[PDB]
């Protein structure tokens, strides 16, 4: 029960940061380098 | 009867080995793509 | 002819082909029937048999 | 290893050497194993019969021993069409 | 290849799991970065 205020603060911070990220990085991580003319993502041995 | 155990799994492989070397056959294991070519051509040794 | 025997209709998916893979070419034999090398005829079938 | 001369020949649209036989080993089969080295040890006696057959009938084309261990010894010696990784292309040839 | 003497030569690597997309890599007997060979390496592994 005493952790109620902390949980409220956590939810409040999470909501604020979610909205900030929504307005800052919306639809930005949608371009990656494919190969020439193909639908294959180009990476190296140990890179995601 | 030639039996092939394909893939990586935790299932029992005893019965298929019994089927293999009960009906004058052979038992093979194919865990990956690299073993397919070698293990799909060895049955000609038993037939010879 | 030295060309390999064709089967079906060739379909390719150029969007899933890396440029540095060396895909396998062919290993099949050139097996052309007598009736597929000339115009098939009823007498020709009898002669072939 | 051996460095042949590889003269140009007729009836072979390639460069061939009649002094010995060439050996093809699949790329994913490591040469230098006990199994492979033993095969190369006793298959070296086929070159004399290869030469005898060629001299008896000069119109002979490739004559090859396809080993059950993956090796392929053929006469006359001639470079393979597809090197392992010298070009950007590789080969997938198992005599079996 | 289960042994150091077997882990020699070259082998095929199939990227994206396609059997038709091949690449050649040399076979090398690798050793894990964190191991338990001696007490010092074991202590480093347990600290990690
Ligand atoms: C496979 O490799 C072995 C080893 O290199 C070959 O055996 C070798 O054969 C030669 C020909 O006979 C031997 O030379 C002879 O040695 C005796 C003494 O042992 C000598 O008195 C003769 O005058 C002659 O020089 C050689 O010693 C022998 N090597 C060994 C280690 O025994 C064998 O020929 C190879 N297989 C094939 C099919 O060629």
């Amino acid at each position: 029960l005493p952790l109620f205020h902390i949980a409220l603060l956590v939810l409040f911070m999470v909501i604020i940061y979610a909205i900030i990220g929504l307005e800052l990085f919306k639809g930005k991580m949608h371009k990656t380098c494919y190969y020439i003319g193909t639908d294959i993502v180009a990476t190296v041995e140990n890179e995601k | 009867v030639f039996t092939f155990s394909v893939g990586q799994h935790n299932y029992d492989r005893g019965p298929i080995q019994w089927m293999a070397c009960e009906n004058k056959g052979y038992y093979y294991e194919i865990p990956s793509i690299g073993a397919i070519r070698i293990n799909t051509q060895e049955y000609l040794d038993v037939l010879g | 002819q030295p060309k390999p025997i064709g089967v079906g209709i060739p379909t390719i998916n150029l969007r899933k082909r890396r440029p540095n893979v060396q895909n396998p070419k062919s290993q099949e034999p050139v097996t052309l029937d007598f009736l597929d090398a000339e115009l098939e005829n009823d007498i020709k079938v009898e002669i072939r048999n | 290893r051996i460095k042949p001369v590889f003269i140009d020949d007729a009836n072979f649209r390639r460069q061939v050497s009649y002094q010995h036989a060439a050996v093809h080993i699949p790329t994913d089969i490591y040469e230098g194993s006990t199994i492979v080295l033993n095969e190369l040890n006793w298959t070296s006696a086929l070159d004399d019969v290869f030469k005898k057959n060629r001299e008896e009938d000069p119109s002979l084309l490739w004559q090859v021993f396809g080993s059950a261990t993956g090796l392929a010894r053929y006469y006359p010696a001639s470079p393979w069409v597809d090197n392992s990784r010298t070009p950007n292309k590789i080969d997938l040839y198992d005599v079996r | 290849k289960m042994t150091e003497e077997e882990c020699r030569g070259y082998y095929y690597v199939y990227k994206d799991g396609d059997p038709t997309q091949m690449e050649l890599r040399p076979r090398q007997w690798i050793h894990n970065d964190f191991h338990f060979d001696n007490v010092l390496s074991a202590m480093m592994s347990l600290f990690t």
